[PDB]
C-alpha cells in the first residue's frame, strides 16, 4: 500500500522523480553523480569547496538576498557531499513548491562563485579541517579508505588535503562545476506533499538548461599512534560487493546479527561495484586486542555456525530499519535521489521485503564465507593502539583452524 | 605487556598484507648491493685479527717443523 515512486526524464537527462504523500511539507533535492571519486588529485577539494560556495549567491540572486528568500518561506536548506554523490536539498511547505524548485535551479546552474567568498570559504574550510582532526571516527574511517583503496581515487577524502584547499581557483571550480554537473547525471527528487505533474512542469520550466555532456581494495594497515588520546578507534573492513549486487541485502542481515568495546558499529559502505564491509569500535587501550578477538570470532561464527533464530532476528531488525527510515520526507527524498543515481530506479519496499524473506541461514553463511572468510582486511587505528595486533594476527583471526 | 610498553605520539605507520605484496621484492636486485654495502662497513673491523691468526698459525706450524728438523751442525 506504499505509493510508488514515479520517474520521468527530460531531454536533458535529468530524471525528475517524485513520491507524493499527504504530509504538507516536502523535501525537494537535487542529486548529482559527482564526488571525490571523480576528482584527479589536482582538484581534490573542488566538490567540498563548491558545496561551501553554492549558498553564497548566484547571478540572478546576488549574495545573502538568495538565502533571504529561503528564510522568507521558512524553508530549510541543506547540502552534503560523499565520495560518489552530492546532494542539495530543501525542506519546505507544499504551497511553496515552485520557488523552491527555482531556487534549486540557481544552485545547480547560474551559480556565482565570488572571488571574495573564495578566500573566506578557504579560511572556513581550512580551519574546519585544521579542527576536523578532532573527530576521531572520521579520522579512522578516512584512514581505512586510504589504506584500503591505495593508489585509487577512492582513497582521497571528500575534503581533500589542505594543500589543494589553499591552491584552488574559480576556474578550477568552474571546471568541476561544468564537468561534473551534467544533466544526465542529475536527479530532481521530491518527497511528500507534491504532485508529479506539477514538479515535472517546474523542471521543464527551470532546470531544463542543464548541459548534456579500476576500483581496487588493498588488504593493508594504517596505524596512527598518538598515546595522549584517552580512547582508541579501530575500524576493520573487507571488500564490499557494490550497489547492484543483491547479496548486500544478505550482508545487511549479517550486520543486523552483530548490531566489549564501548562502542561497536557495523557498516556496509557501498560505492559503484565496490565497498567497505566491516566494524568500527572505540576502546581503551588495554581492551583493544580482546575486542578484535571477540569481533573476529563473531564473523567466523557467521561464516560457519549461523542458525535460523539469529537470521530471523536479523531479518526483523533489517525490515524495521529500512521501514523506520524512509519515514520522514527528507529521509525519503534522499532515498529517491540515491536510488535513481545508483540503481537507476527506485526499489519499492515490497521488493526489499521479498529480498529479505528469501534470505535464510544457509545462503547467509555462504555469502559471509564468500566475503569474510580468509580475506585480507584493511585496518585503521588511531589513539593508544600499541596493543592493537599487527597484520599477521588479524589475518590469522580471519579464519579458523577448525573451520 | 602490549598497551603499556611505551608512549609515542603522531607516528603514523603504514603496512601491506602479505599476500598483496611480492614475496621477494628485488631480492637479488638490491640484496647483493646491500650485502656488499654491509661487508664494506664491517670488513676492516672484523678481518685483520683473523688474518694475523692465520699468519701466527702458519708461523707456528713452520717454526715447529724447523724446530723438529735435525740440527745439521749437531751430530757432526
Ligand atoms: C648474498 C646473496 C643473496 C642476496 O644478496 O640476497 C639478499 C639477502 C640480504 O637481504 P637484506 O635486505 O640485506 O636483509 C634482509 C634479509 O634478506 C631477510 O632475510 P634473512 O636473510 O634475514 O633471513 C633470516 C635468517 C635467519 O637466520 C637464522 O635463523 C640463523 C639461525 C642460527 C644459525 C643457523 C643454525 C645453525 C648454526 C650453526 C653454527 O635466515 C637466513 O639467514 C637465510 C635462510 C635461507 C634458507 C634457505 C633458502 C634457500 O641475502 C640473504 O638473505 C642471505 C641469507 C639467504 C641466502
Amino acid at each position: 500500500s506504499v505509493p510508488e515512486t514515479q520517474v520521468s526524464i527530460l531531454d536533458n537527462g535529468l530524471r525528475v522523480a517524485s513520491e507524493q504523500s499527504s504530509h504538507a511539507t516536502c523535501t525537494v533535492g537535487v542529486w548529482i553523480d559527482a564526488g571525490s571519486r571523480y576528482e584527479t588529485e589536482k582538484n581534490n577539494g573542488a566538490g567540498y569547496f563548491l558545496e561551501h560556495l553554492a549558498f553564497k549567491g548566484t547571478k540572478n540572486r546576488p549574495g545573502n538576498a538568495l538565502e533571504k528568500e529561503v528564510e522568507s518561506i521558512g524553508a530549510h536548506l541543506n547540502a552534503y557531499s560523499t565520495r560518489e554523490h552530492t546532494a542539495y536539498l530543501i525542506k519546505a511547505l507544499s504551497k511553496d513548491l515552485p520557488k523552491v524548485v527555482e531556487l534549486l535551479a540557481d544552485i545547480v546552474q547560474n551559480s556565482s562563485l565570488e572571488d571574495s567568498q573564495i578566500e573566506k570559504e578557504r579560511d572556513v574550510i581550512l580551519r574546519e579541517m585544521q579542527e576536523n582532526d578532532a573527530s576521531m571516527q572520521n579520522v579512522v574511517f578516512d584512514y581505512l579508505h586510504a589504506t584500503a583503496f591505495q593508489g585509487t581515487p577512492l582513497a582521497q577524502a571528500v575534503e581533500g588535503p589542505s594543500e589543494n584547499v589553499r591552491r584552488l581557483s574559480r576556474t578550477d571550480l568552474t571546471d568541476y562545476l561544468n564537468r561534473h554537473y551534467k544533466a544526465p547525471r542529475m536527479v530532481l527528487a521530491a518527497a511528500g506533499g507534491v504532485e508529479h505533474q506539477q514538479l515535472l512542469d517546474l523542471a521543464q520550466k527551470h532546470l531544463s538548461s542543464v548541459s548534456r555532456v579500476p576500483c581496487r581494495f588493498t588488504g593493508s594497515e594504517i596505524r596512527h599512534r598518538d598515546d595522549a588520546l584517552p580512547l582508541a578507534h579501530v575500524a576493520i573492513a573487507v571488500e564490499g560487493p557494490g550497489w547492484a549486487n543483491p547479496d548486500n541485502v544478505t550482508l545487511q542481515v549479517a550486520n543486523a546479527i552483530i548490531g566489549l568495546c564501548q562502542s561497536f558499529q557495523t557498516f556496509n559502505i557501498s560505492y559503484s561495484d565496490t565497498g567497505l564491509l566491516g566494524a568500527h569500535f572505540v576502546c581503551d587501550a588495554m581492551s583493544i586486542d580482546d575486542m578484535v578477538f571477540f569481533l573476529q570470532g563473531q564473523w567466523m561464527r557467521l561464516c560457519t555456525s549461523a542458525t535460523e533464530s539469529e537470521v530471523t532476528r536479523g531479518k526483523n531488525i533489517l525490515r524495521n530499519a529500512l521501514v523506520s527510515h524512509l519515514d520522514g520526507t527528507t529521509p525519503v527524498c534522499e532515498d529517491i535521489g540515491r536510488s535513481l543515481l545508483t540503481y537507476g530506479r527506485r526499489i519499492p519496499l515490497a521488493e526489499w521485503e521479498s529480498r529479505i524473506q528469501e534470505v535464510d541461514a544457509q545462503m547467509l553463511r555462504d555469502i559471509c564465507s564468500k566475503y569474510f572468510y580468509d580475506q585480507c582486511p584493511a585496518v585503521a587505528g588511531y589513539g593508544p593502539i600499541e596493543q592493537l595486533p599487527d597484520y599477521n594476527r588479524i589475518r590469522s583471526g580471519m579464519f579458523w583452524l577448525r573451520f | 605487556e602490549f598497551g603499556n610498553l611505551a608512549r609515542i605520539r603522531h607516528v603514523i605507520s603504514y603496512s601491506l598484507s602479505p599476500f598483496e605484496q611480492r614475496a621477494f621484492p628485488s631480492y637479488f636486485s638490491k640484496g647483493i648491493p646491500n650485502v656488499l654495502r654491509r661487508t664494506r662497513e664491517r670488513i676492516l673491523r672484523v678481518a685483520p685479527p683473523f688474518v694475523v691468526v692465520y699468519l701466527i698459525y702458519t708461523w707456528g706450524n713452520q717454526e715447529f717443523e724447523q724446530s723438529k728438523r735435525k740440527n745439521p751442525a749437531m751430530y757432526e
